[PDB]
């Protein structure tokens, strides 16, 4: 019964920043591990970052480590992705998703209940 | 096929010979020689299309293989040594799966 919807996005200049949010419905968001994925044109969804239910552990794909920060506010039923030092390679649809099982993983199959996505475009 | 770890199914490898890991230290080498058969010889993984690249496939393969092995007594030294040998096996497994995928 926890469903998801991304907000934020739009256009950002190279080297700029922006923040995405992922709002959750239902009553048990705080019990779910969560993840962000992205899908570049003509490709499949691939891992960006994940965070455990409590927020105490996070994980990132190498190409975003140190530039992106995943966080969550369990009191507000929302997860965030703070994206800094944007690069042309970051243009994609970004999706949030709920973790399956007890362990955050990087595989696409480790998550479900995908949001409809939001678009990020690095200006050119 | 269809293995479940930590409540998530869909995990997939055949047994591999465990090689010696050379740590550059006498004590670690001796400890590894003593304990290497307590460590995995088969790795858990997921289909290659679920990852962008080898590094992400291998990360899951190492993490989940060690979790499955240690939840089913291993110290922090054992985990660190398992990370070395399981990484090699996960790389081998990725190359097998990648070749099959590109056919």
């Amino acid at each position: 019964q926890v469903q998801l919807q991304e907000s934020g996005g739009g256009l950002v200049q190279p080297g700029g920043s922006l923040r995405l949010s992922c709002a959750a419905s239902g009553r048990t968001f705080s019990s779910y591990n969560m993840g962000w994925f992205r899908q570049a044109p003509g490709k499949g969804r691939e891992f960006v970052a994940s965070i455990t239910s409590s927020g105490d552990k996070s994980d990132y794909t190498d190409s975003v480590k140190g530039r992106f920060t995943i966080s969550r506010d369990n009191a507000k039923n929302t997860m965030y992705l703070q994206m800094n030092n944007l690069k042309p390679e970051d243009t994609a649809t970004y999706y949030c998703a709920r973790g399956l099982g007890i362990y955050i993983i990087r595989a696409r199959g480790g998550y479900d209940h995908w949001g409809q996505g939001t678009q990020v475009t690095v200006s050119s | 096929a269809g293995a479940v770890v930590g409540g998530l199914g869909g995990y997939m490898g055949s047994a591999m010979s465990r090689p010696m890991i050379h740590f550059g230290n006498d004590w670690e080498d001796r400890y590894y020689r003593e304990n290497m058969y307590r460590y995995p010889n088969q790795v858990y993984y997921r289909p290659v299309d679920q990852y962008s690249n080898q590094n992400n496939f291998v990360h899951d393969c190492v993490n989940i293989t060690i979790k499955q092995h240690t939840v089913t007594n291993f110290t922090e030294t054992d985990v660190k040594m398992m990370e070395r040998v399981v990484e090699q096996m996960c790389v081998t497994q990725y190359q097998k799966e990648s070749q099959a995928y590109y056919d």
